Formats: structure tokens, C-alpha cells, sequence
């Protein structure tokens, strides 16, 4: 799948 | 423009009703897409031990055989239409729903009559899925988070229906019948205890005919609730062979209509959450979170506020190593007693401004909108507009919190759980003695 | 006139006779432990050898020769930038909490 | 309400959509993905993606952490091999504050020494949270197998790079790539002249190609289950040829539109359902970057049943390339495509994800209606090629799990 990273200050880390 | 003006500009929902008993509602919007679902009153709360887990077993055959669209023909027509399809069940509520476009909406409602009412339940698929279920109860051994809440509900509500799981024991799944489902179907799927809802680029009257078309043939004619009590009890599935230990603790919740739930959703957010990724670390606001980032005690924790009819569950879930459990709880209780007694007004405004962005950002699309609608229209009665959620919050201050937390945290009889190397996990007595400051 | 005295009092403390600096003689609290921890290696290691030898001479009650002594003009303020940085965060840490 | 869309002489795009909604929302899409990394600065964006919430000039790390949670907003960071977004959220009553917090991260970051050293070992954590989800080293290896220089560079950071990263190494990276010519100050729930005022005051300031080669990587990891992928050189976005794959995606298999669905309409998963009598999961793989894209599929199965499954897929596509096809599956597949686009942008976030992504690759926003017309104008003789380019084209492959029965490309 077209993977994408995602972090934040308050959104939990994730992987698309 | 401004915030308060924005909430008044929202599409105010529209409600309908039918002779059979089926509530119907919707909300127009400028979204060309749309979604529809069927939120109802049914779950493991009403199944007995003989038919436990059944409503979950209903979930897997309802899309695998009907009277007019048998087999994968039903599944086919969606993919031909380009839409998604999704479902889930809870201990009280169950929901089927669709995400599709506006113009193809009429084809959708025609299906759910062929699904809900006219399910076929082919014996082959009954037996095939009966293996699929037993495949998953091996899988959910891995879903350690789901293990805990399953244990947790099984303790505080012991002896009641609600202590049941949602998927049920393996045994009943290896004894279930077509007829128990027929009876289960024959009692719970009824118009006076069902809801239809949708959102997107539609109109409330395009829909009203389809319910009067399809679901008008529904049987519009049933026990009521036993008050499910609460228990303060401890459970512990000691297991040292694992890396870590998912842990949970909670207390009695008030329930849906009880208004102070607004306050508690703040306090959960006053304490907030943290899981091993937020670069704030020491700089964070929740004193719990800062310490957890400081000394790296835990790896993740979360809070919650469940709502059931006359009760709910307030508590938290946290995840740490076997050499850190006691201190987190000592700090954790160290926060609850703080709010029971000493709650700074500025810190309240933190959470009041957390919760606004919660419900709003929760409502980003159409599917979340109909989660609330199909849920509120079985719990709260009406829907509550967002301008009303705000006005309730604006009444809040630290005087309220010190009354509420004193009512539901302080000195109560909590419920505990644990699955892992809980060697450090103290006793329920010490935990309760740590519950009241001084 | 003033400035003659800072040079003078700086000679009466004596720590310019043990190859030390102004910063090295500071009292240690949590505010400063951060600052020291924040220091670079090229300079941090240069702190220790200044300290380490002055101790060995305080053991003997000895000192260094006059050439090795520290000059007032070379009494560099290498630590103050890192320090006031910290208390700029301390006072923000507190008044914001008020 | 309609979508403003402008451009400054400095190459700095702005848009805005005052929907009169409560939740203001801003996203600053930028071209800073790890394709712009060279060999020596690898694993950098993985750090920069967490370098948010650190010291600035106009503010401290602490104040920003609290100033947001007071209003109760967010600071989330999406980052791709192309791009690097600084998404936020708040209520519209306090946008002016959160604006200032943002730009100080991008415009005046000091990147001091000590805050970084505490933040480096976080990478070991974040690197491993993904790889609990095992896709995220299979999938990186495709780029590292197929492509060479830019896109081969993973989002995440290798191990050894940790404890070796320099702050100076960022200032070169920042000053070269957070630039008024290649940015996009998108907003939402907010008026346009405001954003026009901000950028002119603060953002008033000033890599190679993806050479496809054909590569192959293997990972005998002892994991009981298998993960594999076979692809071919695709086309970049903008070309309608790109959409020809993205419709073929839905022809072939797009994942479960139905929960617990047998994906019967999908020509692929149907094609393996014969002969096989055990679980497996598989779907089309479509990627479409600016220089190029990638196309293929992603496999899940048991160890002994890897090539037994793939040799359906590699055959199934050849059936398509040999002309064997029907039209309703296509129009069905189009209707799937036309759905998922709108359904993706149903949410403001997923909406936002499309707005500036066009503003960087293109310099224009296409409303969805125009998108659907280009989907309407697709040719079956291009959907074929398409698969012919896949089959006739050079190949790249990767997989993980046990590999006791995994074949190579040529097999």
C-alpha cells in the first residue's frame, strides 16, 4: 500500500 | 465569523417515525457522498449462556446469504456500485452501515431489508463460519488490549448478562443453532427498538419514502432491562513469560443520561494519555505523562468513559514493565485525589478546550456523524446539537469537579485487571487504601 | 573608581593561583546540573583538568607558579550563556503554571 | 463556499476555504521527503519529523507544548518520500496564536545540541512501532530494490545513523528545502487575507531523479507468515496513464470494500480461490510519485504457498494483457475509483491531503467533478498497454517471512 508516516505531539504515531 | 455562530449554522438534524416503530432521521450536508446505517438495541447484554456470542455470529452470515440476493450476489452489488461495507457489534448495540454516493442511495436501502429481515443463513456457511469464529478466539489471544476489557467487564458485572463476551465462549459457538438465531432474530430486530440514520448530500424525504417502501413491511410489534449492578473485585491472569503487562482499572460509571458524564470526559482528558511517541516528553501538561516520559516508567496508557443504560465504566488502561507498576498507580491515584480536592481552574480550561476539539474532530465526515445519531437515538432519546454540548460545558467549573470526583473516584470499590508479569501488582486492599488522600 | 577592585578582589580569592576560573567554583543545584550537562565536550573536558589538578594541589596546600596563574582578562564567561538560558526556562516553567 | 487559490511572486502558494466550520485547520505541505536526502544525511527526516516541539527563537519548546494544549489543539506531522506536512488543529477562536507557534518551528528553529541528543534514541522506538506492522520494511525494500538514489531512501532511519546525527547537518537541509518557492501554505476554516498577511511577514525568504534499475531483496526472518510484492515501473501522476493504473487497481483488487468479504468481483483474489484451500490475502499495489510511480501487488500467505499464489497473479495479469476482459468490470472498477476519491476527501484531513499535494506537483487545484471526467475518458486499450507495460516491463520484487518456497522473478 502507499505507505506514509504520521507522528504528532498528541496523535499517536501511525503508519498509513 | 466565530465559533458560536458556526454551531448555529450547522445542519440541524431531522427526525421521522413510522407506524411500525422504526425511528428514522438524517442530516443534510453539502457532501456529495453519503452513508447510512442501522443502529439498534441488541448485544451480549440480552443473550443468555445458551445463546451467548450469537449476535456476533449473526454478523458473519448476514452478508453471506439472503432470499433474493443469495451468496456473494449481495456482496457483488456493492463492489459493482463502488461503495464500501462495514459492520460491528457491541455489548448493547450492533450496527451495519454503508458508505456510498448520493444518487445510488436508493439501491442501498433496498438491500438492508434483504439483509435484516430476509437473511437466509445457509447451513454450509453456518458451519464454515463456525470454524472462522474459533480461528479468531485464537487470534484475540494476541489482541491483549481486547483481552483486558473482556476480563474487566466480566468482573464488575459478574453474574449478570453483561459479564458475557460479545463473541462468546467456544462451547456455545460449537452448540449454536439456526433456531436460537431465529428466536434471537425474531425478538430483537423490531421497529420500536431500531434506528435508521444517514448523512451527506441527500434529503430527509428521499429517505422517508424508502423506509415507507421497504421497512414498512417490518414487524412493528420484548423484555426490558434488569439494572446491571456494579462490583468492586480484582482479577489477575499472572503470566511472566511475556514482555509486558497490559493493565486496567476502573470504577462504576453513572450511565448515559446522567449529565455529569460531561465532566468526567474532561477529567479523563485532564489526565489525558501518552504512548512512547510524543516528543513533548518532559514539557507535557499532564503531570502523569511528564513523569512517564521523564523516567520511562510505562510505554502507553489510555483513559475512557463507557456509557451503559444505568451505569458505565470510568477508569484507565496502562501498559508498563514489571518493575514499574506500583509507582504508576501511586502517581495515578495521586492525580484522582488531586482532582477530588485541589483542581486548578486554569487546568480545567485545558480540558474544556480539549473536549471541544474532541467531539468536533471526531465529527469529520459522515460516518462519525451517524455513529452519534444511531447511538444517541437509543440512549439519550433525542440528538443533542453541538451548541448544546457547549452550553453544558460552559456551566462547568472546579466546584463541579470536586463534587463529581468525590462521588465516583473517592473511596469507592474499584475493579482491577491484569494480564502479564504482574509480580509487582499490589493488592486490592492497598490499592483502595491508596484511593483516599490521607 | 571601581574596576581596579574587581581585578583586586579576584586576586584575593586565590583561585587564580590554582589554575581555575570563575565558573568552576560555582555551587551546584539542579538549575546548574542541567547547564553543565549541556556543555560541549571540547570545553567540558577542559573543565575537569582545571579542577582535577587544583584538587591535587589543595591536598598538598601547594599552588602553581606565577606564570600558570589565571589572568583577570582571560577569566572567560563561558558558562553564563548556558546558564541564563536555563532560568529563562525556569521562570517560564513557574509563572506559566500560576 | 468556494476555494481560494493564489500564488505569490516568490513561488509560495496559498489557498483557503472558509466553510464557516468550527474546527479551524491548517496544513503546510512542503517538498521535504527523504528523496532529497543524499547518502550522508539519511535517517534525517525521521528525526526532523520529530524535531517539532523543540526550541525556536520566537518561543521555547516548553511554551509551545503547553500553548497548544491550553487551547486543546494538535500538532501532527505527515511525511512522505516526496513531502513533509505540518498539520494542526484548533478552534477558530484562537488561530492567531497557533499560527505563530507553527512558523517558529519551520522559520526559526535553532536545532540546539542537547535537545537533539535526548530526541535521537526516540528513533529506535518509532522505528520499531512500525515494524510491529511488518509491511514497513518489506515496502521500503522495494524502493531500495527498484530505485537507487532518491526514493530508495526510506522515511525512517537506519540504526547506525543514530548517535551520529548533527544539528549543522539539518541547517543545510532546512535552508535548502523549506523555501518560499516549493511550499504551500494551505489553510481551512479560515479567511484568505489573514494567511496572505502571515506569509508576507515570516515566510518572506527565498535532488536527482528516480532511476529505475530492477532489483530484488529477500528477508528470511523466521516469521511464520509471508509478505511479498512484485511490481513494475509505473508512470508518474498528471498523466492520464496514471489513472489507467488506478482504475486497473480496482479491476484487479482494491482490498475489501466489504468487511469479511470474499472480494468475488476482484479478478485476482477470485483467481486464487480455486485450488487453494487455505487463508491468504492480497491486493493491488499502486504508487504514483512526481518523477515516477510504482505498480504491482502485495501478497500474504503461508510459507509453502507463496509461489503457488503469485503464479496466479503473474498469470492473471497476462490474461488481461492478452485482451481477455469485459466492460462492466471496468465501469465497475471506475465506480470504485470514483467512490474512493470522494470518500477519501469526505474528511477535512483527507480533503486537505489532496488540496496542496496538487499545489506542489501541479500549481492548480482540480475539483473532484473534473477528476471524474478524466476517469470517464479512460480507454480499455490503455488499461490493457498498462498491464502490458507491467508484464513486458522490467521487474522489481521483495518479500519477507519464511522463504523455503518463494521463487524469484524469472521463475
Amino acid at each position: 500500500r502507499p505507505v506514509v508516516a504520521s507522528v504528532s505531539l498528541n496523535v499517536p504515531a501511525s503508519v498509513r | 465569523a466565530t465559533y458560536a455562530q458556526a454551531l448555529q449554522s450547522v445542519p440541524e438534524t431531522q427526525v421521522s417515525q413510522l407506524d411500525n416503530g422504526l425511528r428514522v432521521a438524517s442530516e443534510q450536508s453539502s457532501q456529495p457522498t453519503c452513508t447510512v446505517g442501522v443502529w439498534i438495541d441488541a448485544g451480549s447484554r440480552y443473550e443468555s449462556e445458551k445463546n451467548n456470542g450469537a449476535g456476533y455470529f449473526v454478523e458473519h452470515l448476514a452478508f453471506k446469504g439472503t432470499k433474493n440476493r443469495p451468496g456473494n450476489a449481495l456482496e457483488k452489488e456493492v463492489e459493482s456500485m463502488g461503495a464500501h461495507l462495514n459492520a460491528y457489534s457491541t455489548r448493547e448495540h450492533t450496527a451495519y452501515y454503508i458508505k456510498a454516493l448520493s444518487k445510488d442511495l436508493p439501491k442501498a436501502v433496498e438491500l438492508l431489508a434483504d439483509i435484516v429481515q430476509n437473511c437466509s443463513l445457509e447451513d454450509s456457511q453456518i458451519e464454515k463460519e463456525r470454524d472462522v469464529i474459533l480461528q479468531e478466539l485464537q487470534e484475540n489471544d494476541t489482541s491483549m488490549r481486547d483481552v483486558v476489557f473482556n476480563y474487566l467487564h466480566a468482573t464488575a458485572f459478574q453474574g449478570t448478562p453483561l459479564a458475557q463476551s460479545v463473541e462468546g465462549p467456544s462451547e456455545n459457538v460449537r452448540k449454536l443453532s439456526r433456531a436460537d438465531l431465529t428466536e434471537y432474530l425474531s425478538r430483537h430486530y423490531k421497529a420500536p427498538r431500531m434506528v435508521l440514520a444517514a448523512a451527506g448530500g441527500l434529503e430527509h424525504r428521499q429517505l422517508l419514502d424508502l423506509a415507507q417502501k421497504h421497512f414498512s413491511g417490518l414487524s412493528g410489534t420484548v423484555p426490558t432491562l434488569s439494572p446491571c449492578r456494579f462490583t468492586g473485585s480484582q482479577i489477575c491472569h499472572r503470566e511472566d513469560g511475556l514482555p509486558l503487562a497490559h493493565v486496567a482499572i476502573a470504577v462504576e460509571g453513572p450511565g448515559w443520561a446522567h449529565p455529569d458524564n460531561v465532566a468526567l470526559q474532561v477529567a479523563n482528558a485532564i489526565i489525558g494519555h501518552y504512548d512512547c511517541t510524543y516528543g513533548g516528553g518532559a514539557h507535557l501538561s499532564s503531570p502523569l505523562a511528564s513523569i512517564a516520559a521523564t523516567n520511562k516508567l510505562c510505554q502507553s496508557f489510555q483513559t475512557f468513559n463507557i456509557c451503559y443504560a444505568d451505569t458505565g465504566l470510568l477508569g484507565a488502561h496502562f501498559v508498563c514493565d514489571h518493575m514499574s507498576i506500583d509507582d504508576m498507580m501511586f502517581v495515578l491515584q495521586g492525580q484522582w485525589m488531586r482532582l477530588c480536592t485541589s483542581a486548578t481552574e486554569s487546568e480545567v480550561l485545558r480540558g474544556k478546550n480539549l473536549l471541544r476539539n474532541a467531539l468536533v474532530s471526531h465529527l469529520d465526515g459522515t460516518t462519525p456523524v451517524c455513529e452519534d445519531i444511531g447511538r444517541s437515538l437509543l440512549t439519550y432519546g433525542r440528538r443533542i446539537p453541538l451548541a448544546e454540548w457547549e452550553s453544558r460545558i460552559a456551566e462547568v467549573d472546579a466546584r463541579v469537579v470536586r463534587e463529581v470526583c468525590s462521588k465516583y473516584f473517592y473511596d469507592q470499590c474499584p475493579a482491577v485487571a491484569g494480564f502479564g508479569p504482574i509480580e509487582q501488582l499490589p493488592d486490592y486492599n492497598r490499592i483502595r487504601s491508596g484511593m483516599f488522600w490521607l | 573608581w571601581l574596576e581596579g577592585i574587581r581585578k583586586w578582589y579576584y586576586n584575593a580569592a586565590g583561585f587564580n593561583k590554582l589554575g581555575l576560573m570563575r565558573d568552576d567554583t560555582i555551587h551546584e543545584n539542579d538549575d546548574v546540573k542541567e547547564a553543565i550537562r549541556r556543555l560541549p565536550e571540547n570545553l567540558y573536558d577542559d573543565r575537569v583538568f582545571r579542577i582535577k589538578r587544583a584538587l591535587d594541589l589543595s591536598m598538598r596546600q601547594q599552588i602553581l607558579p606565577k606564570e600558570q596563574w589565571t589572568k583577570y582578562e582571560e577569566d572567560k564567561s563561558y558558562l553564563e550563556p548556558y546558564l541564563k538560558e536555563v532560568i529563562r526556562e525556569r521562570k517560564e516553567r513557574e509563572e506559566w503554571a500560576k | 463556499q468556494d476555494l481560494e487559490f493564489t500564488r505569490l511572486p516568490n513561488g509560495l502558494v496559498i489557498a483557503s476555504l472558509e466553510n464557516y466550520a468550527p474546527a479551524s485547520r491548517i496544513g503546510l505541505f512542503i517538498k521535504a521527503g527523504s528523496r532529497y536526502e543524499n547518502s550522508n544525511n539519511l535517517g534525517t527526516s525521521h528525526l526532523l519529523r520529530l524535531a517539532s516541539s523543540l526550541t525556536t527563537k520566537g518561543a521555547s519548546s516548553f511554551k509551545i507544548t503547553r500553548g497548544i494544549e491550553a487551547v486543546g489543539g494538535k500538532l501532527s506531522v505527515t511525511s512522505t518520500r516526496e513531502n513533509m506536512a505540518y498539520t494542526v488543529e484548533c478552534l477558530r477562536d484562537d488561530v492567531d496564536i497557533l499560527m505563530e507557534f507553527l512558523l517558529n518551528v519551520t522559520t526559526a528553529p535553532e536545532f540546539r545540541r542537547w535537545e537533539v541528543a535526548a530526541l535521537q534514541p526516540q528513533l529506535r522506538i518509532d522505528k520499531a512501532v512500525a515494524l510491529q506492522n511488518p509491511q514497513a520494511h518489506v515496502i521500503e525494500n522495494l524502493h531500495a530494490a527498484a530505485y537507487r538514489n532518491a526514493l530508495a531512501n526510506s522515511l525512517y532511519c537506519p540504526d547506525y545513523r543514530i548517535g551520529k546525527v548533527t544539528p549543522v547537518e539539518l541547517h543545510d537541509y532546512v535552508q535548502n528545502h523549506f523555501t518560499s518557492a516549493r511550499m504551500a501554505l494551505i489553510g481551512l476554516g479560515v479567511s484568505h487575507p489573514v494567511l496572505k498577511q502571515v506569509a508576507e511577514q515570516f515566510l518572506n525568504i527565498r535532488g536527482a531523479k528516480a532511476k529505475y534499475h530492477g532489483g530484488e531483496i529477500r528477508e528470511q526472518n523466521g516469521d511464520s507468515l509471508v509478505h511479498a510484492a512484485l511490481v513494475a515501473e509505473s508512470a508518474a501522476i498528471g498523466s492520464a496513464e496514471a489513472n489507467a493504473f488506478s482504475v486497473l487497481q480496482h479491476v484487479l483488487g482494491a482490498g475489501p470494500h466489504v468487511k469479511r468479504g470474499s472480494n468475488a468481483t476482484s479478478s485476482l483474489y477470485q483467481a486464487v480461490a480455486k485450488g487453494v484451500h487455505e487463508p491468504f490475502d492480497v491486493s493491488a499495489f499502486n504508487a504514483s510519485y512526481s518523477d515516477s510511480g510504482l505498480f504491482g501487488f502485495y501478497t500474504i500467505s503461508q510459507a509453502a504457498s507463496a509461489g503457488d499464489v503469485i503464479k496466479a497473479a503473474y498469470n492473471q495479469v497476462k490474461t488481461i494483457a492478452q485482451g481477455n476482459l469485459s466492460n462492466p468490470d471496468v465501469q465497475a472498477a471506475k465506480n470504485k475509483l470514483k467512490a474512493g476519491y470522494l470518500m477519501s476527501v469526505e474528511s477535512s484531513e483527507g480533503f486537505l491531503d489532496e488540496v496542496g499535494s496538487q499545489a506542489l506537483a501541479a500549481g492548480s487545484y482540480t475539483p473532484p467533478s473534473t477528476v471524474l471526467q478524466q476517469i470517464d475518458a479512460v480507454a480499455d486499450a490503455d488499461v490493457i498497454n498498462a498491464a502490458k507495460k507491467f508484464v513486458s516491463g522490467r521487474k522489481s520484487m521483495a518479500a519477507s517471512g519464511n522463504l523455503g518456497h518463494t521463487p524469484f522473478i524469472d521463475e
